[PDB]
């Protein structure tokens, strides 16, 4: 995959998640719980479903045409009857095997993208927070009980709140002197 | 003291294979199936006018075979024409027999109009042992087999016209007899030499019989070959013959339309479906069959492949 | 005390839908169109060289019927024949009279050259009332109607030969004439029927006519049959005859190169287009068009479709 | 798009920017300007250009060809004729729908790329100094005058010269 | 104390120029060639079975044109016609020569079976100085030239029947003779006006002779004209004629596969090769090619480019 | 490029590298040196491989139309040239297509893999280095060849570096 998240930073898939195409796992003071993710599942369906009904839309009609088999031998007004439905069919199987290698080879880097989108756009919200551990799990610096996961999965999570007793814990120093602060 | 978040995607236990542009095969989520490779082996009935040949093919019921006089003036979306029909009436073969077949196909319908032709001088309506009706002599319906006068041992040149007053384009069939035998010949025709002069205005056929021994076709040797002239709306028929016209008795009714035709061993039976190969109606909701590269109505493309995989879902990692 | 840097993308007032992989319309900020759905109406003049047949169809021109005489000599890139043309002459037809017209079509010329046949013990020069050459009797201009010879019963076998000894191909007209009653046929030809035989080294073609009546034209209920022979270089022509012969009076020059013919109603005009349909001219900067699957020159290729809007703008998000 | 950058972590367009495809707005002690991005925007118009040239350019001559109406019945060969125009048709519709499918999907993700570019680009020169707000934003932990923003619009931008400012205030934190 | 760690990727020296949706020409480390331009000029003997015709045509060698006994009951994958080939025989014509000639390439064989024709009245075995055999006149050895009986001067009305008890297709190939004279006519034939008629229960054709001139060729303004006709098994062949007629002596076998026939002036060589053109083989291990639109075998598809460069590398930039 | 890695933030490739499509070059207290990733590399090399197999797979004909022509004929022979040349139009046409699509692939599926690689690497360094902007990572601790091999096969240890790593960025 182009954008290296679906087999790839992410090691594999959820066989357990059966609610949504990508979602979030955690683990904090209550233990641990999992949830979908319905927007970027939503996108995923949306332009899967958009491809599968441009590519399978009606077009097709015709009624009489040139016959394409024959109980006698003509020679060259034959011939050039078959030569005619046999170049036909050649450029359509063409297409037909195309169209599907190129739309494969889509579908795959365009679900590949959307993991990556999600896992993005929770870095962003993050801020300075979480640290990316590099196999698409985000290590969170303060104490986040299920209220606080939800405002994440939610997009309402509010970076600020937890800021100073993130960073507190986060840049912690053994050599210094500086560990966490003691000012009240 | 701290929480740890992780991103997923889902997976299943055992996904589809597809292909892309770089992998041969690679395992997705879900895949859909582009190719119609199957059917139920059954024409549906619906909702073309389907009209079974039987025992007749097309040309048989245009010329009228007695065995085929149930299909006068039938319409049809799509003729179908079956391994078992046989010609029962006059030996007979029509040059460029594609061309006439095709082209009435195509038009859809038998609607045959008679027209009063006046053949002064000849005997009308002539059969033969190779056509019966009933118990009887006979020959096919549309077609007026003529010969020397009754009593006077005399073939005039016959010399008729019948204009095209209407406002479609008028189909004739008509025919020349190639007799076996000198004696068959005069005996029939008086004339030693027959001719038939068929034309319009801008066009004309005009042929000359051909006398020999032939193998015997349903007790003859003898021949007929059908020929045929369209008339446009404005134009003129004229026939001219001094000997082995077989008369056209009127014309067809020409139209233009979707119509065809199809050999084809499949029945017909109950059941709605706008896509028809020989071998029974099939489904049109995918993009391509593999069933056959003959088709009527709104039909996937004939491909090659047998099958051809869409993925409908991410990669497979499990 | 700080401050903000925001990246961001431009986006207009009004933008188009387009179609893509994944759906049928979306906004992009521009795009352009890829199918020619339009024609001045009206066929320009150059750079092709445009012949308008006007009354005239491009096989009376050849043949030399009298309202005709002015395209002798002609040539064309295209010729355009209009459906008010109208044959004025001797009642006639072609077998395979399509091929006889793209053939012809397709060499870009009516140059003839007329050749001294000798037609030993026959009338030369039969001319028709249905093919009149000013108020009087008159006939094809490349055509020559042979009959029998002005003594009482004598029409010879006609047998005459004529050589390629020129480095092109040659194109010989003629014809069969079909008579409308015996009578005819004997007093014409003197024989109660006759034979057309043309040949050459490798090809032959005999053509019996047919005596009876057609419906009438301009008089006539008799018919001519037209046929044509190319004559290669290094072979001969030969024809043969016992009546009924409608003879050439020489050869049409053979051309090869980007020449055709097309029906039209279309006014001509002094103008340029590469590109010609019955329609007019269409311009051909697009790649695609949608006005006649029946094009001459450098043309957008034809499409079912009458738009197609290929994006040249990124997409367009104004909230 | 694929990138997520158009119709996505950037919330909609500038109308207002006419003077380039892609650029920068900005907030600072001196008030607020916007200013358009050169390169992107003549890296995304010529890329579409490229291929604007390609698609529309001028490619079929033909002249004596097949007949294409006819008017009388015929049979066989005229059904032939009509096959063969009516296929070719057909597949050279198909071809175009593609076409325009295939590049209109192209267009839209590589100008969704361009402007991460841009974005990743910028944020690679501000180092410590910013943080991604999440909405396409920089927020700069220093004091960034017009000079400043200038020189990170033209690339010149140096971060050790704010550094120890900018990790200060990012940095600072208050206790319970 | 640090370290610095750098990510990089490869560069070539000089690498290669491909096209894309985008660019016209873009450096790229490398690409491959995927439009075959060349052909070693020769045509590879394997493995196809390929049969020289040389000095004669299809036709000729079918018929039996003396200067091509040679290829008696030969068979093919490949019948390779050059251009130098010429017959040697009655100057001939066969209407629809293409189609004869493509169903007997088609078929693969010349298999001929004679068949014990009688042909009661009738002298056997004619011959002509246009066709010369040994030391005098000879003729067609597939063809059977019947003339009238030897004492009494007379012609019977020919009627021969040969029914198909085979379960395979007989092609028979036969013939009608035009004189250039009555005299002639009358003094092979009798019969002022002759007539063949060939007929199966499915089909049946009459062919009237024509007497007059064509061009001289080996010395005749005679001609033959050649027919032929399918026989299925459990049918019959009626012959039936009161003279001109030039008769069967038997049956071609008919097949199906791959067999056809190519015109091209390419010696044949020993080497294997699945693809030959007019031009020799040419290898197959790109998709398509430019060298010819003729091709027999697993061939490239022929295209209008002679170079499409396929980029196999990343994109390259050098230093 | 698409990913904007190649031709992109990396300003040129490297024609010293010869046994990779990709690699690092890295410099320490110890010197400079240089390895391929085999991985990055054999990804691209699998992905060119198959799409170039999937085209050179090889159509095979026999008895055909007759597609030269010594004598005029019309209509016939009209439809039959028709046939042939509209047949190589559609066929030159997708060869056409088909490179310029397919290269345009190539170029950015090998951007993609470096832009990957480099990602790789950032997320193995953590908070011990920082993105010049050009492909390279400052390394803001002692970084041997030992250290140098470990992030190369992916088994660097951040943790171990964090605290000298995270001193010597939050300096003055
Ligand atoms: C020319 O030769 C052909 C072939 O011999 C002759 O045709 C033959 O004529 C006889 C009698 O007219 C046919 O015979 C009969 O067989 C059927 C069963 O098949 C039987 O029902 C009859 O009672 C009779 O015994 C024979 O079929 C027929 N052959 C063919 C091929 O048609 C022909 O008569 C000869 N022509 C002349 C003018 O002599
Ligand atoms: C065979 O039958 C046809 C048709 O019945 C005969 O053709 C007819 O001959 C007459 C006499 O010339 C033609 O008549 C005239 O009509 C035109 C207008 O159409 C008018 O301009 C003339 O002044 C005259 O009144 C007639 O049109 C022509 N008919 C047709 C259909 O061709 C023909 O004469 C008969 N043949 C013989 C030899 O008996
Ligand atoms: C009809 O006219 C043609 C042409 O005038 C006559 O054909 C001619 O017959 C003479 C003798 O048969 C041929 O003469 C010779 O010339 C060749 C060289 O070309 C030479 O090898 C011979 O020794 C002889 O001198 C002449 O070529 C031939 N003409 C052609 C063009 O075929 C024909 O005889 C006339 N018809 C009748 C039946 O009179
Ligand atoms: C549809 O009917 C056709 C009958 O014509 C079947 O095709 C034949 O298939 C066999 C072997 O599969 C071949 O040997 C014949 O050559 C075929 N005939 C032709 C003319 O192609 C076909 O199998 C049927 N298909 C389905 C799905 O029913
Ligand atoms: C170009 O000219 C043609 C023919 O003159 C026009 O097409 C006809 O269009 C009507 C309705 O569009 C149909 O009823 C006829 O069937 C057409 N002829 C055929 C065979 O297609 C056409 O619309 C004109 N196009 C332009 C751009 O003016
Ligand atoms: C293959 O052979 C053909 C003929 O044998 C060569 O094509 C001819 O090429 C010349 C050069 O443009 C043309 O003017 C002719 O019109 C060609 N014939 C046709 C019908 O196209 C061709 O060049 C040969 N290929 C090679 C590689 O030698
Ligand atoms: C055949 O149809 C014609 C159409 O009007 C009609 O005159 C005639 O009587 C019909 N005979 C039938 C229905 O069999
Ligand atoms: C729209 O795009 C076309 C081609 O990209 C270009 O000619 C034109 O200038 C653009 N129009 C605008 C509004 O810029
Ligand atoms: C051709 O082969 C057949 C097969 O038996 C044989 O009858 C015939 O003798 C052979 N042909 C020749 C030229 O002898
Ligand atoms: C160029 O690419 C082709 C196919 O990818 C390969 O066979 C060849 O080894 C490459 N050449 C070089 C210089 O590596």
């Amino acid at each position: 995959g182009l954008f290296g998240a679906i087999a790839g930073f992410i090691e594999n898939g959820w066989e357990g998640m059966i609610d949504g195409w990508y979602g979030f796992r955690h683990q904090n003071s209550e233990g641990t719980g999992q949830a979908a993710d319905l927007k970027s599942t939503q996108a995923a369906i949306d332009q899967i479903n958009g491809k599968l009904n441009r590519v399978i839309e009606k077009t097709n009609e015709k009624f009489h045409q040139i016959e394409k088999e024959f109980s006698e031998v003509e020679g060259r007004i034959q011939d050039l009857e078959k030569y005619v439905e046999d170049t036909k069919i050649d450029l359509w199987s063409y297409n037909a095997e195309l169209l599907v290698a190129l739309e494969n080879q889509h579908t795959i880097d365009l679900t590949d993208s959307e993991m990556n989108k999600l896992f993005e756009k929770t870095g962003r919200q993050l801020r300075e927070n979480a640290e990316d551990m590099g196999n698409g799990c985000f290590k969170i610096y303060h104490k986040c009980d299920n209220a606080c996961i939800e405002s994440i999965r939610n997009g309402t999570y509010d970076h600020d709140v937890y800021r100073d007793e993130a960073l507190n814990n986060r840049f912690q120093i053994k050599g210094v002197s500086g560990g966490g602060g003691l000012n009240d | 003291p701290g929480a740890t978040l992780c991103l997923g995607h889902h997976a299943v236990p055992n996904g589809t294979l597809v292909k892309t542009i770089t992998d041969d095969q690679i395992e997705v989520t879900n895949a859909t199936e582009l190719v119609q490779s199957s059917s139920t082996g059954k024409i549906c009935n619906n909702p073309h006018r389907i009209l079974d040949g039987i025992d007749c093919t097309l040309i048989d019921a245009l010329l009228g075979d007695p065995h085929c006089d149930v299909f006068q003036n039938e319409t049809w979306d799509l003729f179908v024409e079956r391994s078992k029909a046989f010609s029962n009436c006059y030996p007979y073969d029509v040059p460029d027999y594609a061309s006439l077949r095709s082209l009435v196909a195509s038009s859809g319908t038998l609607e045959f109009i008679t027209e009063g032709f006046t053949w002064t001088g000849v005997t009308q309506n002539g059969g033969s042992n190779a056509c019966k009706r009933g118990p009887g002599s006979g020959f096919f319906s549309r077609l007026n087999w003529l010969t020397k006068s009754s009593k006077g041992s005399t073939y005039p040149v016959l010399n008729v016209t019948m204009p095209n007053n209407d406002n479609f384009d008028k189909l004739y069939i008509w025919g020349v007899h190639h007799p076996s035998t000198n004696q068959e010949q005069t005996s029939l025709y008086v004339q030693a030499s027959g001719r038939v002069t068929v034309s319009t205005r801008r066009s004309q056929q005009t042929i000359i019989p051909n006398i020999g021994s032939r193998p015997w076709v349903r007790g003859l040797s003898s021949r007929i070959s059908i020929y045929w002239t369209i008339v446009k709306p404005g134009d003129v028929l004229v026939i001219n013959s001094n000997g082995n016209l077989i008369a056209p008795r009127g014309y067809f009714k020409m139209r233009t339309g979707k119509s065809s035709i199809m050999r084809s061993d499949a029945p017909i039976d109950t059941c709605i479906s706008e896509c028809i190969t020989p071998n029974g109606s099939i489904p049109n909701d995918k993009p391509f069959q593999n069933v056959n590269k003959i088709t009527y109505g709104a039909c996937p493309k004939y491909v090659k492949q047998n099958t051809l995989k869409l993925a409908t879902g991410m990669r497979n990692v499990p």
